[PDB]
């Protein structure tokens, strides 16, 4: 109840006997981590405006209590939107190109129509030359 | 979303979810506050974690 | 009368014989949960303006009394606007495509008319030369 799905399965990947300061994790109340916490929420507030982080994400940042989860949410929400803007640029590029394709397909259809329109005048001129000659 | 996470990150979330809960449950900042009064009176400040 | 429809239903689950602090819930008056109530109510106001949160839901946030209820309400209405803004973009995207669809078929209707028009002048022209030959 106090841990997540992924947090409870850590007990299986081995060595949890060994202290956390052997695996690179220390308990730190010092001016480094309050400066990193005050930076990481100011950065999120500057990312809330300019439509870079959703209102779903920032409330997860306020209820995280760990500087690495709230770091990964800034990273995850930037990659999602920058993927969405890059495909929105792509779909708007091909849409004007298929518009450029459908206008091109009809004007050569106009172009092929006037050449088949002309020859049937020309061959029927051969017919009206042919009938009275008998 | 746990593909962008790291192994040192999942170990760090589990460590904080243990520590953020039990600090708020037992009210640990008061246990450390009685321990300061023995620090100024004995010169000793001892705790057992069991 | 003091509880909701959902809140009277957790008694049916096999857990309310035990303390609440065994399921991750504690009472807290600290600098932690007091900062969260500010950070939710300030984020509510920045969501009220810029048209992201309605006036009906803001009245629910002021009379909410739970920091996780008003977390689930700001995420509720933000998901309601992002689906409306996505579908209105897609409705506007298909609207320009279907106008371009009906303008395409009408100029092909101008195209298909003038090929069947001119041949009708041609086939009647062969009737002229065939009558005079008798
Ligand atoms: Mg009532």
């Amino acid at each position: 109840y106090i841990l997540s799905d992924t947090s409870t399965r850590v007990m299986e990947i081995d060595g949890d006997e060994f202290a956390e300061a052997d695996y690179g994790l220390v308990v730190d109340n010092s001016n480094g981590t309050q400066e990193l916490q005050q930076k990481l929420d100011t950065l999120a507030q500057a990312a809330l405006q300019t439509q870079t982080l959703s209102f779903s994400t920032i409330t997860k940042l306020y209820t995280s209590s760990s500087l690495a989860e709230k770091q990964r949410l800034i990273e995850k929400d930037e990659k999602q939107i920058r993927e969405r803007q890059a495909q929105a640029q792509k779909e708007q590029l091909e849409a004007q190109q298929q518009i450029a394709a459908m206008q091109q397909q009809q004007k050569e259809a106009e172009l092929l129509q006037k050449e088949e329109a002309n020859i049937r005048d020309n061959q029927t001129k051969i017919i009206i030359a042919q009938i009275q000659s008998e | 979303d746990y593909y962008t996470y790291e192994w040192q990150d999942i170990r760090e979330v589990r460590a904080n979810e243990l520590l953020n809960h039990y600090i708020k449950e037992y009210d640990i900042p008061l246990i450390f506050n009685n321990g300061f009064m023995d620090a100024m009176t004995c010169g000793e400040e001892i705790y057992q974690c069991d």
